[PDB]
């Protein structure tokens, strides 16, 4: 005791603890096509259950993890025998960092060296896949449990937030800075900004806060708190799932939720930041928080919000006013059709709170499982809402929007550089960008280039209904799908489902983006 | 403040000190033991100190007479100063030990014959060199004269006139030529290697031949004006002893026993060249200076470099036109195919056994193809650098000369790596779709392309060459060369590679240990020590290691 | 490929050379390389609570 | 023996200090076998060296074989300069101990 | 790059020699009896000169 | 004090880390709580008699083999009526007699003990760290 | 060839999670049938090995049988009219190398090509050379 | 100008210095180790003989 260890003695390391560590990376080695570990996504094949894995080398996410990763899901949701689905990363210090910065800025240049500024059919195509991958992360019909296992830059977040079962665990940052580089929030994160309690979400995206471990949760990014053991603990005993029936399957999943610890960064921080950004425009918002910051209080309060609103004035008045303004339009848009949605269906804030409670586990009451509906349907129609403003707005800022081209660059020439810190220097109506676009059909805005309708006729965001059974080439198997035309015999529609095809493909997508880049450097001699 | 202290790390005294001569001679002694008890060292302190004042003349020892012999001279005592003791480790004292310029030559131990006490002084003086030596007959009456105040024959006298008399020797010229060829002391370097050639001195050719003909092609190299290739070419073919790796331009125009005794006959100085570093950094400098002429106009070059780029066809008229006759020639005349020290006696051996090249269709010239001008201006300007001093550059233009028929000019105008390297395991469609117009154009050196070099070893190519030579002659181990091949391997693309072999077989040859059967007791082959080829790691069979009693080094 | 008499090894070349330490194939050391130019292990958590 | 077979090599080498080359190998090997059959002259109770010798003649079969297929101009350089019968692969050997 | 692996197999062998060469120094110096028979020998030159 | 061999490769127990055990516990709660919602059930209790003196060494379960040719014989065969789940504390002792039994079984035991008899796993059905 | 038939033993290994066979394309590909098939769980390549991460399911492992056709001293080829008699009434995997690639008997018989019949998965007993 | 194109490039050009970095390291590191090994006096296996491993045990009768 006096110069002797003891295991009770503060600081007693265990040899055997330290000895048997392990690298977590190492779990997801053997996950491939090839074996080679070099695909955008991964996926390991087990018993009972599906396993994706995010494998691009910096993290981004790109088209070709885009068809991947729709191909997988698709599967995965149609197969029966694999009763839920687990999505994580491979990477070291990202969960996902959101759509590739260079390819938006290759996009913006695109666009904006036309004269008319027509939207180019790669950028169609791309934020297109973006929306339907997007969607069906939110609306996928089996439980998907989904890691943010590393930290989530830019809009990358969405796809754990949108899940049935998003989780978060230590070291799960939560960066959505989009106005940073003149860039909106997409696929989803608006939706997910929105459906926060007050205006947290609408601070977030506009200060660029970081948010880790338990903040998620006790913010409700994250409905639970699971940790990354558990995700191989499932793919070796997920073959019980097919010994007990859907929902007792479903409630076993929960064995693997943890409790969070208590502490909360923003705990005494949400009225404030509701009463400063509950304004119906960032010009009132500022005014506010300077109000705020001359309050001339010497109380303690008075102080500690006078210097909050500094450091909130400080960190708006770097970032892009028309990004700001964007973002700030569709997150109130999405707020307040949720709003009108709740008062126009009657229903109060408790009950509104005990709707809510559903989500975060299973019903075993049949009040339980009409409040999920409500739940449910409120959440459609506001993710479906979210998304076809988001793709409005990143098509109109696409063609328009200068201070994304610049944005963008200084992103970059930062990420590269350390020193390349430099600040762009920056040079607003709602409608003007929220309304429909213009399309070809035998609509005020930017021109979309013809030969984007082959795919999209309409480049309006538009819920495209799938089958939910897998298709064969049996006449029998096919005749019991619920899909099934006696008329035709066939089981689904084979001229669309050609088109569906050639659009998630990424061998003719990499031609035509190849073949716009040549073109794109031609413009340079003209 | 004494160099010899301060070699062994510390302030240790040196009673002798109280434009430093190269020959410093320490007298180690240990007076200190015996104080009261003058012993044997007493006795030869007072004999060097009442001989060498006599042996060298001035019109321990007086401050004149420190300061007029020709070498510096500090004694030590070993029973005072630990740390020269451990430094010198003399096993016997007293003793008289001679530095060259910080370097242990030779050591007089005691109880030495006085002609080995005047050959080592004599010695110690040659290889040093107002000052004056005593004649050698009158050494003996010197040597007399002084063994009389610390206190002859027929044949003492004989001995010590002659060796007084004999002049400086193998070991002196040959220590004294190393160093200053390793300081680049022209002067020096000429006077020795002229005092080694001398016609007396032809008997010891068998020891000086090398150190000879090296001081020569020193010489020649270090040179102000660009080294004369023809003059090399001599040096070099009686260095290589031959001359069938030399360009070509540059080559000069019975019993049983005795034929086969004649095959394990070569002429040429290799020990020399595969032990002395310095050798075969001669040699590659050699060949670096081979690589370039010597009517080259600097300006001209400067110009024709930057204008041509190796591919511009619209400009590569205008280029040819304006080229003078002199760089014409220099860009004509020949230049080495393989290191010279490489591909000795059969590099006239025929070589027989592709695709689209960027050299021009029918091209059998430098002027024929725009790159291969380009090519040879760069090895030019690189060699002018590397004799002139600029390492750094001269390997810039000669990897950026090489590269430019390694892989495409456009694709060396990038000064950067490939943007994808084709031919792996997973190749994208991006780069697939990306990989340009310039894929097929696959080639080198003009003649053999990139597909021959890989199918023979004999093949030879001049811009290779140029950056293996100046390798070769910087040393692997120089800042600028490893900064070069880790450009090269990163710009080649190739960075990054792992080999993947499978493992030999476990079959040898002969079978297993036999033991022969009866009461002999013979392996009828191999012995009980035998490791099988199937059999666990050493480390795997020995788990504890050597013991603490074991022995670190196994050498009898 | 089953009959390698003389006629078929003859036929069966593409090079001189076969340059086994040349080829490519994906390994754990090529990927720990490109990762450098772009692991540290973790003990387990005990979940005392 | 190392003296021969160094100067050998300094003759037939690739570089200063290629030993492993074929043409290197093949003029190793053909020292070693000659010093292999003076000892066994001398020592003709040593049973053991003649099964070396065996195995060495047929390694130096082998590099003569390949050396012939991977350079045949080099191979006769080799040859005549060992003085050492130029045999040929062109096509395989016979059965026949007369041929 | 065999051409850089050269100029360090050329040092490696080198230091290789330089030991063996002080290890020669040691016993030219240890044996007495060869020097003394070479300065004798030196000596008997010397007296035929004369 | 010792002169044996000493490994040098040291295995882990995933079975018996803390989550796992998390796990288990979290598994076999659940199994508990809804046995104990029924009623009439009891619950067997085996151990050893050194790591229990006052526990009956003779219960209804206990068969008592007595014969040669009934050596084969289980001694737990007719615990299936009587008891709803047997927790055990000796699998490695008892496992030839809780194999094939018709009730549920809980067993506590260490690591060790089921690296060294992993076949202890087929006549477990819960397990508890 | 020799390298497939080498990996058959390291596919048939049990109570094992992972184990290595000796690396070639062609086991690189007749993996990635399997693995399309949802034979095993995964496989990496590292150099002159590849580790195959194996697939179990209550215990016992999903591949039960390998039964190796053609070995490289005997190529096995069938028109596609002897392929559906020699396949016949069974859910084994038949493993097929044809001028389209390594593929499985029942892609084989829909494109009625000939091909080279390499190994059963899970055939039972069903082998005719 | 492009900034896509002028990225893409500044990207290539520090991809290249650092995977030059990366590259000199290796080669001083691989070249210090294999010096070190060539000066070290070749060891002495000193450990126990290989009787026992001399005999194999493989597959008996037929089919090995």
């Amino acid at each position: 005791v006096r110069t002797g260890f003891f295991r009770t003695d503060p600081g007693f390391i265990d040899p055997e603890d330290v000895l048997f560590a392990e690298d977590p990376v190492r779990t997801w080695s053997h996950a491939d096509g090839g074996g080679d570990l070099a695909e955008e996504v991964l996926e390991r094949s087990n018993v009972g259950m599906g396993t994706c894995i995010l494998n691009n080398a910096s993290g981004v996410l790109n088209m070709k993890g885009l068809c991947g990763l729709f191909r997988k899901l698709r599967d995965l949701e149609v197969n029966p025998l694999k009763r839920f689905v687990v999505l994580t990363s491979r990477h070291r210090h990202f969960f996902s960092t959101g759509f590739d910065l260079k390819e938006l800025l290759f996009l913006a240049e695109l666009t904006q060296k036309s004269t008319e500024k027509t939207i180019p059919l790669v950028a169609l195509w791309q934020l297109r896949n973006l929306c339907d991958v997007a969607y069906l992360v939110h609306n996928y019909t089996k439980p998907l449990i989904v890691l943010m296992n590393g930290a989530t830059a830019g809009s990358g977040a969405s796809l754990c937030c949108l899940a049935n079962r998003s989780a978060a665990y230590h070291s799960s940052s939560f960066t959505c800075d989009p106005t940073a580089y003149g860039w909106i929030p997409d696929s989803g994160m608006s939706f997910v900004l929105a459906n926060l309690r007050g205006s947290l979400g609408v601070f977030l995206a506009l200060t660029g806060h970081t948010l880790s471990g338990p903040d998620l949760i006790w913010s409700g990014l994250c409905k639970h708190w699971i940790s990354p053991e558990a995700l191989p603990f499932l793919e070796l005993t997920a073959e019980k799932q097919l010994e007990v029936s859907e929902r007792e399957a479903a409630v076993l999943l929960e064995e693997h939720f943890l409790d969070a610890p208590d502490a909360y960064s923003l705990d005494d921080w949400e009225e404030v930041i509701h009463e400063h950004f509950d304004a119906p425009t960032v010009a009132e918002v500022r005014a506010r928080l300077k109000a705020t910051a001359s309050r001339q209080s010497t109380s303690v309060e008075g102080q500690l919000h006078a210097a909050w609103a500094r450091a909130v004035l400080d960190r708006l008045a770097r970032r892009s006013p028309l990004a700001a303004d964007v973002t700030f339009a569709l997150i109130r848009t999405v707020q307040q059709l949720k709003k009108q949605i709740i008062q126009d269906a009657g229903i109060f804030r408790s009950e509104w709170h005990k709707i809510r409670r559903t989500g975060l586990s299973v019903p075993f009451t049949l009040q339980g499982d009409c409040r999920k509906q409500i739940l449910e349907a409120v959440e459609d129609r506001l993710v479906q809402e979210a998304l076809q403003l988001e793709l409005r707005a990143a098509l109109r800022l696409l063609a328009w929007s200068t201070d994304t081209i610049d944005g963008l660059r200084s992103e970059c020439a930062g990420r590269l550089n350390p020193e390349y810190a430099y600040r762009p220097q920056w040079k607003f109506h709602k409608e003007s960008y929220l309304t429909p676009l213009q399309d070809f059909f035998p609509r005020a805005g930017p021109h979309i280039s013809p030969s984007c309708a082959y795919f999209f006729p309409t480049p309006e965001f538009t819920v495209t209904p799938r089958t939910f059974f897998p298709l064969s080439a049996h006449p029998l198997i096919r005749r019991i799908h619920p899909d099934f035309d006696e008329e035709t015999g066939n089981d689904h529609n084979p001229y669309a489902m050609h088109k569906l095809q050639m659009q998630w493909n990424h061998s003719l997508f990499i031609q035509e983006r190849m073949q716009a880049l040549r073109h794109f450097r031609n413009v340079a001699n003209v | 403040s004494h160099w010899l202290a301060r070699r062994a790390r510390g302030s240790r005294l040196a009673t002798g000190r109280s434009e430093s001569k190269p020959v410093t001679v320490v007298y180690a002694h240990a007076s200190s033991m015996e104080t009261t008890r003058p012993a044997s060292s007493a006795s030869l302190s007072r004999f060097l100190s009442n001989l060498l004042p006599r042996l060298f003349l001035f019109p321990f020892l007086s401050p004149s007479q420190r300061q007029s012999l020709p070498f510096n001279f500090v004694t030590v005592d070993v029973a005072a100063e630990p740390r020269l003791g451990a430094f010198l480790a003399l096993p016997s004292v007293p003793a008289l030990v001679c530095f060259y310029r910080k370097k242990l030559y030779s050591v007089l131990a005691p109880g030495a014959s006085d002609v080995a006490l005047l050959r080592f002084l004599k010695e110690a003086a040659d290889l040093s060199e107002v000052c004056s030596r005593v004649s050698p007959e009158n050494v003996a009456e010197a040597v007399h004269g002084a063994r009389v105040a610390a206190a002859l024959t027929e044949t003492e006298a004989v001995a010590l006139e002659g060796a007084w008399a004999e002049r400086k020797d193998v070991q002196c010229l040959l220590t004294q030529l190393g160093v200053a060829m390793t300081r680049e002391q022209a002067e020096e370097v000429q006077t020795l290697k002229n005092e080694l050639v001398a016609e007396d001195r032809s008997e010891d050719a068998v020891l000086t031949g090398g150190r000879r003909l090296f001081a020569e092609l020193q010489l020649q190299l270090t040179g102000d004006s660009p080294p004369d290739r023809e003059a090399l070419s001599t040096l070099l073919s009686d260095i290589l002893g031959s001359a069938l790796s030399l360009p070509e331009s540059l080559q000069p125009p019975t019993g049983y026993a005795e034929q086969w005794a004649s095959l394990y006959q070569i002429e040429g100085y290799w020990n020399e060249l595969e032990t002395s570093p310095v050798c075969a950094r001669l040699l590659a400098k050699a060949t670096v200076a081979l690589f370039d002429h010597e009517q080259v106009n600097l300006q001209e070059l400067d110009l024709c470099i930057d204008r041509a780029s190796g591919e511009d066809d619209e400009e590569w008229p205008s280029i040819r036109a304006s080229l003078s006759e002199s760089l014409k020639t220099a860009l004509n005349a020949d230049e080495p195919v393989r290191p010279l020290d490489e591909a000795v006696h059969y590099a006239h051996l025929t070589m027989k056994n592709l695709r689209p090249s960027f050299f021009f269709l029918g091209s059998t010239a430098v002027l024929d193809c725009p790159l291969r001008t380009a090519s040879r201006l760069r090895r030019l300007k690189a060699a002018r650098l590397f004799h002139g001093g600029a390492y750094e550059e001269a390997l810039k233009f000669a990897v950026f000369a090489y590269r430019l028929e390694c892989q495409g000019p456009v694709e060396t105008r990038r000064a950067a790596a490939p943007e994808h390297v084709l031919g792996k395991w997973r190749d994208e469609e991006a780069a697939l779709l990306a990989v340009d117009s310039s894929h097929d154009k696959v080639g080198g050196n003009g003649t053999e392309d990139l597909f021959d070099q890989m199918a023979c070893a004999r093949a030879g190519w001049p811009a290779r060459t140029l950056l293996m030579a100046m390798y070769m002659a910087l040393g692997a181990k120089h800042p600028a060369v490893q900064r070069s091949r880790a450009e090269l391997e990163v710009l080649l693309g190739t960075d990054g590679f792992v080999p993947v072999v499978f493992p030999h077989t476990r079959a040898r040859a002969g079978g297993k240990p036999i033991m022969m059967r009866g009461k002999s007791g013979k392996w009828h082959w191999l012995g009980p020590y035998w490791k099988p080829p199937w059999a666990p790691s050493n480390k795997a069979r020995w788990p504890t290691g050597p013991e603490e009693w074991a022995w670190s080094d196994p050498t009898r | 490929r089953l009959h390698n008499s003389h006629q078929a090894r003859v036929l069966r070349r593409r090079h001189v050379y076969r340059d086994k330490h040349l080829d490519h194939v994906p390994t754990e050391r090529a990927r720990q390389l490109a990762e450098q130019r772009s692991r540290v292990k973790l003990e387990k958590e005990k979940f005392l609570r | 023996h190392s003296w021969r077979k160094l100067q050998l090599c300094r003759l037939l080498q690739r570089r200063p200090f290629d030993t492993g080359s074929p043409a290197v190998q093949l003029a190793c090997l053909t020292e070693k076998i000659l010093n292999v059959r003076a000892h066994l002259l001398r020592h003709f109770r040593d049973q053991q060296k003649k099964k070396v010798l065996s195995i060495w003649l047929s390694r130096r079969h082998r590099v003569m074989k390949y050396l012939y297929r991977v350079d045949f101009n080099l191979y006769k350089y080799v040859c005549q300069q060992l003085r050492i019968k130029c045999v040929r692969f062109a096509i395989p050997d016979s059965r026949d101990r007369q041929r | 790059e065999k051409k850089v692996t050269q100029s360090l197999q050329t040092a490696r062998v080198s230091r290789r020699k330089v030991a063996h060469v002080l290890w020669l120094k040691k016993l030219q110096d240890s044996s007495d009896f060869l020097q003394e028979q070479e300065e004798a020998a030196r000596g008997v030159a010397a007296l035929a000169r004369a | 004090m010792n002169f044996n061999r000493i490994p040098t490769r040291l295995s882990t127990h995933y079975v018996c880390d803390p989550y796992t055990t998390l796990m288990h516990y979290r598994r076999t709660f659940k199994f508990l709580q809804a046995l104990k919602a029924k009623p009439n059930c009891r619950a067997l209790c085996l151990g050893n008699k050194n790591q229990v003196i006052s526990w009956p060494k003779h219960f209804d379960g206990l068969t008592v083999v007595t014969s040669a040719v009934a050596a084969q014989s289980s001694i737990l065969s007719s615990a299936s009526v009587y008891y709803s789940l047997i927790i055990c504390l000796d699998p490695v002792l008892f496992a030839k007699h809780l194999y094939r039994i018709n009730v549920p079984v809980l067993g506590v035991c260490t690591p060790r003990e089921i690296h060294e008899h992993p076949e202890i796993l087929k006549v477990i059905d819960y397990l508890l760290p | 060839m020799q390298r497939a038939c080498e990996m058959v033993v390291s596919l048939l290994r049990v109570d094992a999670l992972s184990q290595r066979c000796p690396f070639h394309v062609l086991n690189v590909q007749i993996l990635d049938l399997l693995q399309r098939e949802g034979l095993i769980r995964g496989f990496k390549v590292d150099g002159t090995k590849i580790d195959i991460l194996l697939k179990h399911y209550k215990g016992a492992p999903v591949i039960r049988n390998i039964r190796v056709v053609s070995k490289p001293s005997r190529d096995i080829w069938l028109t596609p009219h002897e392929l559906k008699f020699r396949t016949r009434f069974n859910t084994g995997l038949w493993i097929m190398q044809t001028s389209c690639g390594v593929i499985s008997h029942r892609d084989c018989l829909r494109m009625g090509i000939g091909g080279k019949m390499l190994m059963a998965i899970n055939n039972g007993y069903q082998h005719f050379c | 100008e492009s900034f896509f194109l002028s990225l893409c490039e500044l990207e290539q050009k520090k991809r290249t210095e650092r995977a030059i970095q990366h590259s000199q390291d290796l080669w001083k590191k691989r070249t210090a180790a294999k010096d070190a090994h060539s000066e070290k006096t070749p060891e002495l296996y000193d450990g126990p003989f290989w009787l026992k491993f001399w005999r194999r045990k493989k597959r008996p009768g037929a089919r090995g």
